[PDB]
């Protein structure tokens, strides 16, 4: 009524003041006045916008002066105020809304080396938009699976490629819509490169990963140029062919991005240098 | 002695020039020949600025930011692609780049779609704009159409001169029903930008941005329509109604009414998109596809609750199915409309068409009366009442859509709506092949519940002798039109034959040329005159 | 050039449209042939057009068309090698016609065979096979008249010349298979030779076992050996690696020595070859010298010396990667100092040079060059080289090649780096150092959105180059000034040894908050270069201390400086140190005995393959995997070798975070080295320091008396910056004011504020603990933690949960005090419940720090805690173990995993509690994750060597099954401590046949790693006097040995074991050669079965009787021709 106008009042009043570690703690005294008159899209906007600037003083302390003192500690009230906004929206409905919420939480925290973290919220967030947004969710996955590679579980990765590239032609197919084209080339292109680098053994090879190695022994909507050369790269590792993998390292490094030049960087320092033997 | 590659140089140094007043005139001469120096032997040179015009979206001239939005907007990137494809040294720039130029992805993304978010709304109604202008011109690999550049140019060189010459109730603007022949690289190139667009909406954290998005899609849906490319907008088809329904039921979405009134448009353009697929032959019974119900039903009551509030907001007073007492958001929105109908009261640009109050009030019963095809007598029947109340304290503020809105109720209670009427390529190919096959092939054929309407209707009759507004006048002929057609006796309607008597002597001016827009009127004059011929 | 598209449009149909009209018309021949030898580069190309496809299908129908179109490509083949080009082609010449057979199979092997593109080299060999097959079953006399017999002969001799005989083996059978229808003891000089001829040779196939052979030869040897030229300089960086396993088990590594005296011998030979007088490296425009700049063209465009940089990069990184652990003998010699850094420059230019005139470098040229210029701008002995001011050139170099590798990688064109008197390179480089340091926030921020451009791999790299550049001191008081104090009125003197000593920032501009922000940034990214640096940066702070947001920045900025003197190695780099560990838990007597230290050699080997695919390297900045190390240094001091703590580390700090922790030094820690009952760190006085804060932080929230009472922003944060400098105190005295300093404060300050509990509860609790825990100040703090359980406000929660964990950490709690220890244990039930198998969902710092001072309670005060609560807490922890990746997370596994181990392994544990951690060891083996599967293998390591025929079998299964159902580097590590796992709990007898019969299985995906496992198995029952025992179980396996399924892995195996069963010591010692070469069935691999079978057959053998069944075994199946007959023909005589 008149308390929540008072309290949003002072965290604006202290912003401009740029004191948001107690403007975004009046934001969350709004949300409790929201609470007692249990105006939904009211608390959900103002523990959304607490929790942005608590994400502000994180990243003003982590990003801006990277402070070595800092632990973290204004991360931990965000995740609250921003899990309590999730929480909200979906006992209201909107799964859309909880599930941007979700990706807002994971941006920060794969921007704060929080990869893990943020993967764990990339993949919730997809199973949120999953039933309603196939396509948010293939993009809430992709950032997902690019989180698991900063966290280093390569497989964890690959799980997440897969399920991309088997959602993308379920729900985009035949051929794909374009939209869905671009994930597909992306999971197949990642997908190999993390196949190459991990080599499965029979056991350990699924079907879905069976049938993607038996393709670069036609094209689908992968570009000529790069399938050849993604097919080369296959039989030379299988080969063991060292001087044809540096080779194709050079040639595909304009086709691929920073996230797939690295995987293929993996990929060839695997060959020459294996890990494991403790040297 | 003079050579023709001499301003190139000029051109870059005036672009980064301290001044914004010389940038923008810069990056106007950028635009008057960045196309042509890409079509000729000077590719590379027209690639460059390209290049050098791509710094211009940091710049505090808003100005200049929309100058680069319209530059970008004439350029044709299959002819990009094409230039970009043979291009070896220019890919490393001045501090040899390891990788691809990539200038389509970086216009579209970095310039294009990222200046939807920007404070200005002036540069998001250009970023928009430039939006749907570049959808027709993006080239992409792997296209089923063209799997290379050069076939991507010839097609559209051979699309206008080679294009044989030949020749050979009514639904509302957003259905589509039988099934339309759509380019599918057309259809990925649409496909491709939605997505885009639509990553950015939920992944915002600025006003801006949503505000942006939201009227990018809305524009889109009306350039490209959704029930027409209906692969383009996600896999018949509803796309992304729940992104946008989530952003009516917010706090400070609505609010916004530059916003409030776009999202209204796309959200029963995607809607109305799936009619065909998800209608039959309980609430709102024609919908075969019960999972879109909730969204209908959604969206249907919200249209309700924000006509009320115009409705309200025109006969200013304080504050069932249209009630927006008890939400405080509804509450919010009032204040927000009252406020702007309050300054176009006490001023008199009579001529202004981007007031707010006017064109979200048109919006409303724009969706309203799209909405209302895919209706039935039986789930609207206990509701027409205060809609024809509502639309009468609108009237007067907005009379050519309440006349429309008024014909959909007219089909939804007598049947006549939608709900209740239903049951490789390479040059050869394109530069020769297909040409001569269809003309050579043409060559071979060669040789072979009503009386609530009634208060509403009267209006539409008085006010059709009292305006100047052609567009009013032809629209209240549509609706006597269909009144004759769902044999509604013409006595009722005229008792005095004072509204014909009054048509009959609108020819005079018509046809000595005193009627400032009688060509708009005529068409609809004799349809409805020709329709009475029968009546008696 | 593009040209025009239009023309292109007409230039790809006219074409079209003429090779339609040929079609037409085939009466003529002369258009036909126009179109062949003018346009066939065109008409592969536009082959997908419907009229080329025809026209193409009529030239392979004419026997004359057909060879014109063979001439043609021949003419024009260099510019079909493009690999969607060369594909076109290839289709193209399948379909020719069959008179033609012997042109097209001269072109395919002349020309296109030899590809680096191996999906196109193998359609050669398919299309090349076909031409043979339709050859050899035609007409004789036109096959030969297609194959002249000097072309016949000239075609194979070229294939034997160059690989492609043993690549292409079918295609050189059909040539073969044409041809004729138209008509000695292994001593110690018989290694040396074997090894020679695998390292002296530029293959990096077998690197791992190339190194392994040099090291086995003999140590006055290896000097010459290496030294020679034609050996693989790809070989020195795996020795390095290699003979470091040795000096890090303390022995004596002699191959470490041979390769370190090598590495430096090459590094200095390769920098005399470069000019006398250095010049600053200059991207742009290098050709202002004449003779310089073309002495560089000639260096680094030679292939030969261009490809010896990178791997000799590779090896000198290696090398000072770790000289910080060496002894002092093999340290960096100074002499060699000013060659290292002159060799790190030329790699960097060279790098640079060759991104200049050629694509992108290889990326591990790439990073070997980044590798070198990372480490040896951390070793104080090659910094204080390149920050001399004779090498101000050198310097300068590094960083213009720093920057421009930055750029053309991230940088795309038309785009900017930062998105919104003296020589002119030295101003140059102090602007590049400013734009690289400020990229470190978007561009070079791991996991940014602006991040998106650089690889992963290179991002730790040139985070770390660019700290250490900015160190420099040609560079470091420029770039320590905010950039937006140079806009506003500044603009001094600058002088010096370089004329870039700028002075620090004057006061009156910190005032502005958004350059303060900026210059706190600066000091905190790079640290202070020497004690006058960080007294210079503390009186400013303490300047600015004198609108409140300044006092809240300044307090915060103090607070960093302070705690930056902590970092053992270093004290002010951020670039080498990171900030000091003392971890609470002591090191375990469960190891050490006379099977603890055989546990810590299992596990230790465990622990270090964990840490190389779980840890996040924070103190790392290059790709070394075995690089783990941790900040505890010797309180006795030197840092603590990482396999001495193997699980005392903290188990709430994720495995290899090294930023600050709530509990970072133990109470214990504060007692042994201070002298306290319950200082100049690097030349640098912090009592003065940290006595300053607690008079100043005692006058500015205690005394409520004057005007004010200083806001609530500053009066948070002076509580948090006590808490983190209190770690540095070293007096009772101090802890005794801190105390005080809190206590009044709690009663003066309200209790509706959450964010002020978090910080206070903490600290009190810490002081309390080093001041004694006593009765007088134990009933305050006790209250305090209680009303801050029930808290809205999380962090509040744990951070008060991270203070009992100070507050029972060794100080004896009174028995009074018993009261706290049920409303926490009750607590650490409650709270855990709810998210026992939901951690993801909830806050996963909170159950870290619960679930480690459960840990602690049950291990050093189990009578405290009811049974209940012990019992529950292994249940407990035990459900999110056994639980999907997504309802556990790596770190919370790993923590609850890893303190089980210490908790099993310390005998505190009651006999039921142990018992039933044990059962939930075997669930947790067979994981899709490697590293879960990998940690839960340390775990039933300890749980089965703690413990120590009926348990024992159903754990050795598993070891095998995950060899047999994983990832090549899985089942290497396990492969790895097998031996000495069958060796101890197993009897020689119990477990033999499983070792060979899982080493001869079609369900075996690595035969080359079980290899190894037989090999120490055979010699360590060899060694210990059963060298009887390995020649009964050779006869009994043998009759098995011979019935493999591939005939190459049969041979190959027997040769693999014959290895293991042997006493020669040369030929033991061959072993990586053999495995080396699996699946090859050349002769060397023929003569190397017959020499090592003879080993055993004639040397030692049981008995001459037993001789006739070894006979009896192999003649079953005595081919004709096989390896198997030629060893029976060699042992007749
Ligand atoms: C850039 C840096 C990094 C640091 C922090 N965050 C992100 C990136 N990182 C450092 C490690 C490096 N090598 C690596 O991961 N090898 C992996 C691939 C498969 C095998 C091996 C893991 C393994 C080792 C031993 C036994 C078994 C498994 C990659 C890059």
């Amino acid at each position: 009524a008149e308390a929540g106008e008072q309290f949003g009042q002072l965290g604006r009043e202290l912003r401009a003041q740029e004191c948001l570690p107690y403007a975004a703690w009046c934001q969350l005294a709004v949300a409790r006045c929201q609470q007692a008159l249990f105006h939904g899209p009211g608390e959900a906007l103002a523990l959304t916008e607490a929790a942005r600037l608590f994400l502000r003083q994180e990243r003003d302390a982590r990003q801006r002066l990277v402070c070595p003192a800092a632990y973290g500690e204004p991360l931990q009230a965000a995740a609250s105020a921003l899990g309590a906004a999730v929480r909200l929206h979906l006992e209201l409905g909107q799964p859309a809304a909880a599930a941007a919420l979700c990706l807002e939480l994971a941006a920060a925290l794969r921007d704060l080396g929080q990869p893990a973290a943020a993967a764990g919220h990339f993949q919730r967030a997809a199973q949120l938009q999953l039933p309603q947004l196939p396509l948010a969710a293939l993009q809430a996955l992709g950032e997902a699976a690019s989180c698991q590679l900063l966290a280093r579980d390569y497989t964890g990765a690959l799980a997440v490629f897969t399920r991309m590239q088997r959602l993308a032609r379920e729900h985009g197919s035949p051929a794909a819509l374009g939209a869905f084209s671009d994930v597909l080339v992306r999971c197949e292109v990642s997908r190999v490169l993390l196949l190459l680098l991990l080599q499965p053994p029979p056991a350990k090879l699924l079907p879905e990963h069976a049938q993607t190695l038996e393709k670069y022994s036609s094209s689908g909507q992968l570009p000529e140029e790069l399938f050849l050369l993604l097919q080369s790269l296959v039989m030379a590792t299988h080969e063991k062919d060292t001087e044809a993998i540096k080779s194709l390292q050079v040639e595909m490094w304009p086709l691929l991005t920073a996230e797939q030049n690295h995987l293929l960087h993996l990929v060839l320092q695997e060959t020459i240098s294996p890990s494991g033997q403790g040297v | 002695t003079f050579s023709l590659a001499d301003c190139i140089p000029l051109l870059r140094k005036t672009l980064k020039d301290e001044s914004s007043v010389t940038c923008k005139l810069a990056c106007t001469a950028v635009r008057n020949c960045v196309m042509s120096l890409c079509s000729s032997s000077y590719s590379e040179l027209g690639l460059q600025l390209i290049i050098d015009v791509l710094t211009l979206r940091n710049s505090s001239y808003w100005l200049v930011r929309t100058e680069l939005l319209e530059t970008l907007a004439e350029i044709d990137f299959r002819l990009v692609s094409f230039l970009e494809a043979k291009a070896e040294n220019l890919h490393r720039g001045a501090h040899h780049y390891t990788g691809l130029l990539k200038l389509q992805e970086r216009v579209l993304n970095n310039v294009v779609i990222h200046l939807l978010g920007d404070e200005d709304p002036r540069v998001r109604h250009v970023a928009a704009a430039s939006l749907i202008r570049l959808v027709p011109k993006l080239f992409y690999k792997c296209d089923q159409g063209q799997a290379d550049p050069v076939v991507a140019v010839a097609r559209d060189q051979s699309s206008v001169y080679l294009k044989l010459l030949m020749h050979e109730t009514r639904i509302y603007r957003g259905y589509n029903l039988l099934p339309s022949i759509t380019d599918v690289t057309m259809e990925n190139n649409l496909s491709r930008v939605i997505a885009a667009v639509s990553h950015e909406l939920i992944t915002s954290t600025t006003r801006a941005l949503t505000f942006g998005c939201c009227e990018a899609l809305c524009l889109l849906s009306t350039a490209f329509p959704v029930c027409i490319w209906s692969l383009g907008w996600h896999c018949c088809t509803v796309g992304m109604a729940t992104m946008i329904l989530t952003l009516l039921s917010s706090a400070w979405f609505p609010l916004d009414l530059s916003a409030h009134q776009d999202a209204l448009i796309l959200a029963g353009n995607l809607l109305a998109a799936s009619a065909p697929k998800s209608l039959r032959s309980e609430v709102w019974p024609a919908l075969g596809d019960r999972a879109l119900v909730p969204m209908v039903e959604q969206l249907f009551s919200h249209l309700l609750k924000v006509i009320n509030i115009c409705a309200h907001v025109l006969d200013d007073v304080a504050p069932s199915l249209g009630s927006f007492y008890h939400l405080p958001s509804y509450l919010k929105l009032h204040d927000v409309l009252k406020a702007t109908h309050a300054n176009y009261k006490v001023t008199l640009d009579l001529q202004n068409s981007t007031e707010k109050f006017g064109g979200f009030l048109r919006s409303a019963l724009d969706v309203l009366s799209q909405i209302l095809e895919l209706a039935t007598l039986q789930d609207i029947g206990k509701c027409v009442e205060e809609i024809l109340g509502y639309l009468k304290s609108c009237f007067s503020r907005e009379p050519m859509m309440a006349t429309v809105c008024v014909q959909q109720l007219l089909k939804t209670l007598f049947g006549t709506n939608l709900a209740s009427q239903f049951d490789r390529p390479g040059l050869y190919h394109y530069c020769f092949m297909a040409p001569y096959t269809h003309f050579t092939q043409a060559l071979a054929d060669a040789s072979l519940h009503i009386r609530l309407f009634e208060p509403l209707v009267i209006k539409a009759l008085k006010q059709y002798t009292t305006t100047t507004c052609v567009q009013l006048q032809k629209q209240v002929l549509d609706l006597l039109a269909q009144l004759v057609q769902l044999r509604v006796n013409y006595c009722l309607l005229d008792s005095d034959q004072v509204f014909i008597g009054f048509v009959l002597k609108q020819f005079e001016y018509i046809e000595v040329g005193q009627f400032r827009e009688s060509e708009a009127i005529i068409p609809n004059i004799f349809f409805f005159l020709v329709l009475l011929s029968y009546e008696r | 050039k593009l040209g025009m598209c239009n023309r292109e449009i007409v230039r790809r149909g006219a074409l079209i449209l003429f090779c339609d009209y040929v079609c037409q018309n085939l009466h003529d021949s002369e258009h036909l042939t126009w179109l062949i030898v003018n346009h066939i580069q065109d008409l592969i190309s536009l082959s997908h057009e419907p009229p080329v496809q025809d026209f193409i299908s009529a030239v392979h129908r004419n026997s004359a068309a057909s060879g014109l179109f063979i001439q043609a490509i021949q003419s024009r083949c260099e510019n079909l090698s493009t690999p969607t080009m060369l594909k076109k082609t290839l289709q193209c010449l399948e379909g020719i016609h069959l008179s033609q057979s012997g042109a097209v199979l001269t072109l395919y092997v002349d020309r296109l065979l030899c590809t680096p593109f191996r999906v196109l080299a193998r359609m050669v060999d398919i299309l090349a096979c076909r031409r043979v097959e339709m050859l050899l079953a035609a007409n004789l006399q036109s096959s030969m008249a297609q194959l002249p017999m000097e072309e016949l002969n000239r075609i194979q001799e070229y294939l034997q010349s160059s690989g492609l005989a043993q690549r292409h083996q079918r295609l050189y059978s059909l040539l073969d298979r044409f041809r004729l229808s138209t008509m000695v003891s292994p001593d110690k000089d018989w290694y040396v030779h074997l090894v020679k001829s695998q390292c002296w040779t530029r293959s990096d196939s077998a690197l791992l076992e190339g190194a392994e052979l040099v090291n086995r030869i003999p140590a006055e040897d290896m000097n010459a050996f290496m030294m020679n030229s034609e050996f693989n300089l790809s070989l020195l960086a795996p020795c390095l690696s290699l003979g470091m396993s040795e000096i890090s088990g303390g022995q004596k590594s002699a191959l470490f020595e041979a390769a370190r005296e090598v590495t430096l011998a090459r590094v200095s030979g390769t920098v005399q070859q470069l000019p006398a007088v250095h010049h600053v490296f200059q991207p742009e425009l290098p050709a202002e010298p004449a003779a310089y700049w073309s002495k560089l063209n000639d260096l680094f465009g030679d292939a030969a010396l261009y490809q010896s940089l990178p791997t000799l990069a590779r090896a000198l990184a290696q090398y000072l990667v770790v000289v910080s652990k060496l002894p002092s003998h093999l340290h960096l010699p100074p002499e060699k100092e000013k060659d290292i850094v002159k060799f790190v420059v030329a790699t960097l230019e060279a790098l640079s040079w060759h991104l200049i005139h050629e694509q992108i470098p290889l990326s591990l040229d790439l990073q070997a060059g980044l590798d070198c210029c990372c480490l040896a701008l951390q070793l104080p002995g090659l910094w204080s080289v390149v920050s001399s001011t004779e090498f101000v050139t050198h310097a300068c170099s590094l960083i213009y090649c720093v920057h421009f590798i930055l750029e053309a990688v991230a940088v795309q064109p038309g785009e900017q780096l930062l998105s919104p008197q003296n020589p002119k390179y030295i101003t140059a480089a102090c602007e590049m150092v400013a734009e690289m340091v400020e990229s470190l926030q978007s561009v070079l921020a791991l996991g940014h959105k602006r991040n998106s451009g650089v690889p992963a791999f290179l991002t730790p790299l040139l985070r770390n180059i660019i700290i250490s550049l900015a160190r420099l001191p040609l560079v470091n008081s420029y770039t320590r000034v905010p950039p937006l104090v140079w806009k506003l009125g500044w603009s001094p003197k600058p002088g010096g040894d370089f004329g870039t000593a700028f002075p620090e920032i004057p006061v009156e501009f910190l005032q502005e908050k958004e350059v303060f922000k900026e210059f706190i940034y600066r000091i905190n990214t790079l640290g202070w270069t020497s004690r006058t640096q960080f007294e210079e940066t503390w009186a400013t702070l303490l300047g600015v201390l004198v609108r409140t947001q300044i006092n809240v920045l300044a307090v915060q900025a103090i607070t960093s400086l302070v705690l930056s003197a902590m970092t053992v190695p270093v004290a002010g780099n951020p670039a080498v140190s990171c900030l000091e560990q003392q971890p609470r838990n002591k090191p375990l007597k469960a190891l050490d005995t006379r099977f603890g230290r055989k546990l810590s050699i299992i596990r230790g080997i465990v622990e270090q393959e964990i840490q190389a695919m779980v840890s996040k390297r924070e103190n790392i900045a290059t790709h070394h995997l075995y690089q783990a190390w941790d900040p505890v240094p010797s309180l006795s001091g030197a840092l603590i070798s990482h396999e001495k703590l193997l699980l005392q580390i903290n188990p709430e700090r994720e495995l290899g975070s090294m930023s600050y922790k709530l509990g970072q030094v133990s109470i214990h820690s504060v007692w042994l080295g201070n002298s306290i009952t319950p200082k100049h760190r690097a030349g640098v006085d912090i009592h003065s320091c940290s006595q300053f804060l607690l008079e100043l932080y005692s006058r500015w929230i205690l005394p409520s008396s004057s005007a004010r009472r200083t806001p609530a922003i500053l009066i948070s944060e002076v509580v948090r910056s006590l808490l983190v400098v209190s770690d540095l105190f070293t007096e009772r005295n101090q802890f005794e004011l801190m105390y005080v300093t809190l206590t009044e404060l709690r009663r003066v300050h309200p209790s509706e504020d959450e964010i002020l509990a978090q910080y206070l509860v903490p600290a009190t609790c810490k002081a309390a603990a080093v001041l004694g825990m006593d009765k007088a100040v134990a009933e305050p703090v006790s209250r305090l933690l209680e009303s801050t359980l029930r808290s809205s406000h999380l962090p509040s929660r744990v951070g008060a949960l991270h203070g009992v964990l100070y507050v029972l950490e060794c100080d004896l709690l009174d028995d009074t005090a018993k009261q706290l220890i049920p409303v926490i244990s009750d607590y650490l039930l409650s709270n855990l419940k709810g998210i026992a198998h939901c951690v993801n969902i909830h806050s996963q710092q909170h159950v870290l720090v619960m679930c480690a001072t459960a840990f602690y309670l049950i291990e050093n005060y189990p009578l405290d805690v009811g049974p209940e609560f012990s019992a529950s807490i292994i249940q407990m922890c035990g459900v999110m173990l056994s639980g999907s990746e997504e309802s556990t997370p790596s770190i919370i596994y790993h923590c609850a995993l890893r303190g089980l181990e210490r908790l099993l392994l310390s005998e505190q544990l009651s006999r039921l509690d142990a018992e039933s951690l044990v059962k939930l060891s075997v669930d947790r083996v067979n994981v899709h994750s490697p590293h879960r599967a990998m940690a839960a293998l340390g775990l039933m390591l300890t749980c089965m060597y703690t413990g120590k025929v009926i348990v024992a079998m159903e754990r050795v299964s598993v070891l095998f099954d995950r060899i047999r159902k994983g990832f090549p580097c899985e089942a290497r590590v396990v492969a790895r401590i097998l031996p000495q796992f069958l060796d101890d709990f197993f009897p020689p007898q119990d477990i033999m046949n499983k070792v060979i019969g899982e080493f001869l299985s079609n369900q075996q995906p690595y035969p080359q790693f079980m290899a190894t496992v037989v090999y120490k198995v055979f010699q360590t029952l060899h060694s210990t006097g059963q060298s009887s025992m390995v020649r009964d179980w050779v006869m009994l396996s043998l009759s098995n040995f011979t019935q493999r399924a591939p005939v190459a892995m049969a041979t190959w195996s027997l040769s693999c074991f014959f290895v293991s069963a042997s006493t020669s010591p040369w030929v033991a010692a061959i072993l990586p050669h053999v495995i080396s070469r699996m699946g090859k069935l050349e002769q060397v691999d023929v003569n190397l079965f017959c020499l090592v079978a003879t080993d055993f057959y004639r040397h030692q053998i049981e008995e001459e009787l037993d001789r006739r069944a070894f006979q009896s075994v192999l003649e079953v199946v005595a081919a004709p021709g096989s390896p198997y007959h030629r060893l029976l023909t060699c042992l007749r005589n």
